[PDB]
């Protein structure tokens, strides 16, 4: 089951990256244009940060998780 | 029987929420989904000859929580019907 | 017939703030209002808020 670290990063880094880089310049010519896209630029930066964020923390981790015998049992047979 | 309005919307609400959770936490139990392990009623004898013994146990909460969603639709019905009269 | 006049003026008052609020933005604006108005022409915290 092994999530190799590169698609993810790619995957998520190419589209949050459009959502705050290219999005900019498709907010049409208007008023509220200003403010749109601060909103898609920040929301790119927080959401894209918070998941960084998530997914490091858990690359290269120092300890694995600590589970009853009855889970220990059930997820053996349920997951890879 | 009459109810408020403010009561009737309410209990649709209510119902429409019942409704959604419960049909997924049903549909989540029959798929013998492990995050809801603690929540099935198995015993401690349930765990010798394989995890058959306990989707039994799985398949039988995912039918009492379809049952609890009946009731709540059934409720919602009778919500809006309330809502219908006021 | 004869007409009225607008003047301006060299003046000494300071400028309110005013930010031209629409529908979506204005519980922001308030937002950021409840702890002090911003000066005339600071950086207003509102649209990254």
């Amino acid at each position: 089951t092994a999530h190799s670290f590169a698609l993810p990063v790619i995957i998520f880094t190419t589209f949050w990256g459009l959502i705050g880089i290219a999005g900019p310049w498709f907010v049409p010519k208007g008023p509220n244009r200003g403010v749109i896209i601060t909103m898609l630029v920040a929301t790119a930066v927080c959401c894209y940060l918070f998941w960084l964020i998530a997914i490091l923390a858990q690359l290269n981790p120092l300890f694995g998780p600590q589970l009853k015998n009855e889970t220990i049992w059930y997820v053996r047979f349920l997951w890879e | 029987l009459c109810c408020g309005p403010k009561l009737a919307a309410c209990g649709i609400v209510l119902s429409a929420w019942g409704v959604i959770m419960l049909i997924m936490l049903g549909i989540f139990f029959n798929v013998h989904s492990a995050v809801l392990i603690e929540d099935v009623p198995f015993t401690e004898k349930d765990f010798e000859n394989g995890p058959q013994n306990i989707y039994n146990l799985y398949e039988q909460v995912s039918y009492n929580c379809f049952i609890a969603a009946g009731l709540y639709l059934l409720l919602g019905g009778f919500s809006f019907c309330q809502v219908r009269l006021n | 017939t004869v007409p009225s006049i607008l003047n301006r003026m060299q003046t000494n008052q300071t400028p309110p703030t005013y930010n031209k609020t629409n529908k979506f933005t204005h519980g922001f604006q308030n937002i950021v209002d409840a702890y002090g108005i911003g000066t005339y022409r600071e950086i207003n915290p509102a649209p990254y808020t």
